[PDB]
């Protein structure tokens, strides 16, 4: 309906054109500007006037100021001095279907052609290059220099040819050698040092992506922890951060390369012939259309490669870590073809990528091809009109081949560079994620007395908010008294203890420390005066020492010691090959599990807490050092909080809390 | 194609013969160690082959 | 050692009468299993953690009644989505002694022969242990089965038919509960120290 | 051989970040982020030289 209704309009307003009301209108240029004017008026009217214009308005302009436009750019170029044009209606039909073939054709372009995400996380990566500038001004140095030594050498080269071609001259056949050969040495000097600079800002670029991003990781909340896994999060920190940077020293050195001579190779051509060099501008919407859908693509598969590479690495995580427990259930196999399904996903998203880029190199070779074609036999047309000569035509194709060369070159390297940034999405995510946790405290007062008081306190883990573990708890630990939390599995006893330790926060109520929030108080500080002893200690890999000591700045020996005998680990220790210099392992996993939980008691008690969480500290322990270890922890000036499974070896507590279901229960 | 081929077969042999060590093959290599062998020295020789 | 995960340097080790290493590997892994002291689960829904490592996938009726058997129906059935309640990687979301359910369930699916628990009861509640002498000592099963119960809960002990008190690496004594109350030996020592 | 030194290395510094990142509570609760970080940036010097 509306294409043949605005074909009908067309033809009435050019038939009216054509008779009594042209003659009216002006001859020449002028004349086909007001014819065009009046077009467009009559349409846009009995276009608004029928209510059509939703969606062929953005047709109209360019369909009726197509010719005479055209027309004013020749008159400008090649002159005015032929013959004055002739109107759009009154001519042939020639005209007006290439006009038509004209508007479709660029309002298909600009629907193709109509990216801030890119641009922000390019600027970002660029604020992690600043600190290399002093290389990327060496670099870009190094690279002109290799490009102005880079145009001497073809004259010397050519003499060589032409001596070796004609009249031999020894003189000067040496002369050319000897200036080849210097030239060729400063411009390879110069490369080699450009490389070199390159290469050495993108490895500086990618352990700083590695440093910043592993130093925001450590700053999450433990939610972010429980919300993701461990061996994507190294899948990412091992391969985005290559992928971010991973094109510096070709890329930059090709960009760079193309954009010094494309201003002169368009300076050039345009003295030779501005007629010429404005048609040669055919190839740029075609370019960066299909540049434009290819790199929307490949994002795309980018992302989704990254995404199935970090699920690959995931499953070699769980199936190394956990792999005396595999290989007890005969499940290597298992583990193998769960590894070797995820890397067919894999697979296929690489082979979908490689397709795709082959598909648009040949796309663009296709282009390429079409438009020297077309430019070719304008030139030809031109040079037989006797415009131009054979010279200056060989001479302009030359350039403008080159500048379309140089130009297909920046814009594809622009966007693969784009593409690599933007594919690592949640690098930059992550860096710039802002922890669910208070602000940091200041208070680290000389003197603590200890003292802990839950205020109606009711908790809920916000990945499960709809599930609450505490209900208005409410009590008070004293120091000097030992307070035995007593309950069944799953009533929230080791809630309590991450909330006394501020891992977590309250969703009601307060965790006071000698009368303050506990999150008011500095993170060093808190740390080091509130101490647990966990359920199921976590050891590191390293020797002993590192272990006991694990996070105190300088740690004496004495102490070291003094806490491994205290806690009643010196006894195996001194057994070991090399004492508290013995590597632990793993997770402490060349360790028996009574030795890790000693091991865990004596680095608590390695800092002199005030407050001491020993939350199933006794469990896997044999009687002996359960009986040991049974209310010594309490010197009359610190706070002891034991939870326990049962009322075993508790009944000796000054204060006992009996907690069921997250409800704390009155004796 | 026979690139992407190579690349998941060689990734899978690695792996497949990683699990086939023994027990202490995994406590004298450590979990992150062979992860970064299994996963990052095959995918950037399989990258620099291709 | 029973598991097959290290050879003896010295000594044989026989699974009905012929070495470990002479078994294939599957078939071994499933006719000795074993309840760790730390067990490990892995990020799946409990349904995949119950039965990891059988070549046919078992119906949702074995894997109940293995959770049944365990004492982890209580709290599986309790979950919003049940069995297809997804473990995080590290098993935070499984509080201690529902994580040793699941290994024990996980454990009783294949219907071993030999049953190794490696101090299995220390996170158990009062229903999971009652669960678990009821399958030790009570259970029609267990004339089809050997188990090598590794604890510290005398309870369980003093029940068991064989008891052997390995001291320094070196069994020190042995016999039933009453010969060593007799010998008032280290196992009485044991006993008795809470006691003193 | 300086190929060799590098991926060992990163392997390194992958076990420190798998290590770290995988027992987090235990960290925090002893306030040793700057620690780790530390440790990771020693391995990221010897990959730098
Ligand atoms: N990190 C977590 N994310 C979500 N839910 C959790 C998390 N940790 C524990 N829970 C849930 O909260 C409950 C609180 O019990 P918990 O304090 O962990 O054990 P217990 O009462 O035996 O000391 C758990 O049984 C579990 O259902
Ligand atoms: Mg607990």
């Amino acid at each position: 309906r509306p294409w043949t209704s605005l074909l009908l309009v067309d033809a009435a307003l050019l038939w009216l054109l054509q008779g009594p009301l042209g003659t009216l209108l002006p001859q020449g240029l002028p004349g086909l500007w007001l014819e065009g004017t009046l077009r467009l008026g009559g349409l846009w009217g009995l276009l608004k006037l029928r209510g059509l214009l939703g969606f062929v308005g953005t047709l109209l302009l360019p369909l009726c100021l197509a010719t005479p436009l055209t027309v004013s750019l020749r008159a400008l170029v090649a002159g005015a001095s032929r013959a004055p044009p002739a109107r759009v209606a009154s001519a042939p039909w020639s005209w007006l279907l290439v006009g038509y073939g004209a508007a479709g054709l660029s309002w298909s372009l600009w629907a193709v052609l109509s990216q801030v995400n890119n641009k922000v996380l390019m600027w970002r990566l660029l604020k992690l290059s600043r600190p290399d500038l002093p290389l990327l001004v060496a670099a870009f140095f190094f690279l002109v220099l290799a490009v102005l030594g880079e145009t001497l050498i073809p004259h010397y080269s050519g003499r060589v040819i032409d001596i070796l071609g004609g009249d031999f001259d020894p003189h000067a056949f040496a002369s050319a050698i000897f200036f080849m050969c210097l030239f060729s040495f400063g411009s390879s000097l110069s490369a080699g040092c450009r490389g070199g600079c390159f290469t050495y800002t993108m490895s500086r670029i990618n352990l700083r992506i590695r440093e910043q991003l592993f130093s925001s990781l450590l700053r999450q909340d433990l939610g972010f922890f429980q919300e993701t896994k461990t061996g994507e999060l190294n899948s990412r920190l091992s391969s985005d951060t290559t992928l971010m940077s991973n094109w510096l020293p070709l890329n930059a050195n090709v960009l760079l390369r193309s954009l010094v001579k494309v201003v002169g190779l368009y300076g050039f051509m345009l003295s030779i012939s501005p007629r010429l060099t404005l048609l040669s501008l055919l190839h740029m919407p075609f370019t960066i259309a299909a540049e434009k859908v290819y790199n929307t693509r490949h994002q795309e598969v980018l992302r989704e490669i990254q995404d199935a590479v970090a699920r690959a690495g995931q499953v070699v995580r769980e199936a190394v870590g956990g792999l005396q427990t595999v290989r007890s259930f005969g499940a290597e196999e298992h583990e193998v073809c769960r590894y070797k399904e995820a890397l067919e996903q894999c697979r296929q998203l690489y082979w979908r990528r490689d397709l795709e880029r082959a598909l648009y190199l040949l796309v663009r070779r296709v282009l390429h091809l079409g438009v020297q074609m077309l430019m070719l036999s304008c030139g030809l047309q031109q040079m037989q009109d006797g415009e131009l000569t054979q010279g200056s035509l060989l001479s302009f194709m030359i350039y403008q081949e080159s500048v379309g060369s140089y130009v297909q070159t920046l814009v594809y390297i622009y966007g693969d560079m784009l593409s690599n940034v933007g594919a690592a999405e949640k690098v930059f995510s992550y860096m710039d994620r802002q922890p669910n946790l208070p602000s940091p405290g200041t208070l680290a007062p000389t003197t603590l007395q200890g003292v802990v008081k839950f205020q109606d306190v009711s908790f809920a883990y916000p990945n499960r908010p709809d599930r609450p573990v505490l209900k208005g708890l409410t009590f008070t630990l004293r120091p000097g008294e030992v307070t035995a939390l007593v309950g069944p599995n799953g009533s929230g006893k080791s809630t309590v203890a991450a909330l006394l330790q501020n891992l977590y926060q309250p969703t009601g109520g307060q965790v006071l420390l000698d009368e303050k929030p506990i999150s008011q108080y500095e993170h060093c500080y808190l740390h080091s005066q509130v101490v647990s002893v966990g359920q199921e200690p976590v050891l590191f890999s390293g020797s002993v020492r590192n272990n006991i000591a694990y996070g105190l700045q300088s740690c004496e020996d004495d102490k070291v010691m003094a806490a491994a005998q205290a806690a009643h680990a010196d006894d195996f220790i001194q057994e070991m090959e090399h004492g508290i210099y013995t590597d632990v392992g793993e997770k402490g996993s060349q360790l028996a599990a009574g030795q890790k939980q000693r091991l865990a008691i004596a680095r608590a008690l390695v800092r002199d807490p005030r407050v001491l969480i020993l939350d199933e500290a006794t469990s896997a322990l044999d009687v002996q050092c359960e009986q040991a270890l049974q209310d010594w922890n309490s010197r009359g000036d610190r706070t002891v909080l034991v939870i326990a499974h049962r009322l075993q070896t508790v009944q000796r507590a000054h204060q006992i809390l009996v907690l069921q279901e997250g409800k704390l229960q009155k004796l | 194609n026979t690139m992407g081929h190579v690349h998941s077969h060689l990734q899978g042999e690695v792996f497949g013969a990683v699990l086939r060590q023994e027990t202490e093959f995994f406590q004298q290599n450590q979990t992150g160690n062979i992860m970064s062998r299994v996963t990052e020295d095959t995918s950037t020789l399989s990258d620099s082959l291709s | 050692l029973l598991q097959n995960l290290y050879q003896p340097t010295g000594g044989q080790l026989l699974l009905d009468g012929k070495p470990l290493p002479q078994y294939e590997h599957r078939y071994l892994h499933r006719q000795v299993a074993a309840v760790g002291q730390e067990p490990q689960v892995f990020g799946r829904s409990l349904q995949e953690n119950i039965a990891y490592g059988l070549t046919q996938k078992p119906t949702m009726e074995e894997i109940t009644a293995a959770a049944v058997k365990s004492g982890a129906h209580s709290f599986i059935s309790g979950l919003p989505q049940g069995y297809d309640t997804e473990v995080d990687e590290a098993g935070s979301q499984l509080s201690g002694g529902q994580r040793q359910a699941v290994a024990l369930a996980r454990a009783l699916i294949r219907k071993p022969c030999v049953l190794i628990l490696d101090d299995a009861t220390s996170a158990l509640d009062a229903n999971s242990q009652l669960q678990v002498e009821q399958l030790l000592y009570e259970s029609p099963e267990r004339y089809s089965r050997s188990v090598l119960l590794i604890t510290q809960h005398l309870s369980l002990v003093e029940q068991a038919d064989h008891i052997l008190f390995l001291e320094g690496g070196a069994i020190r004594e042995g016999g039933t509960h009453q010969q060593l109350m007799e010998k008032k030996g280290c196992y009485w020592a044991m006993v008795q120290a809470p006691a003193d | 051989l300086l190929e060799v030194q590098v991926r060992e290395s990163l392997a390194k510094s992958s076990q420190v970040a798998i290590e770290a990142l995988s027992a987090m509570p235990t960290v925090r609760s002893f306030a040793n982020e700057e620690g780790e970080a530390q440790k990771f940036r020693e391995k990221l010097q010897e990959i730098k030289t």
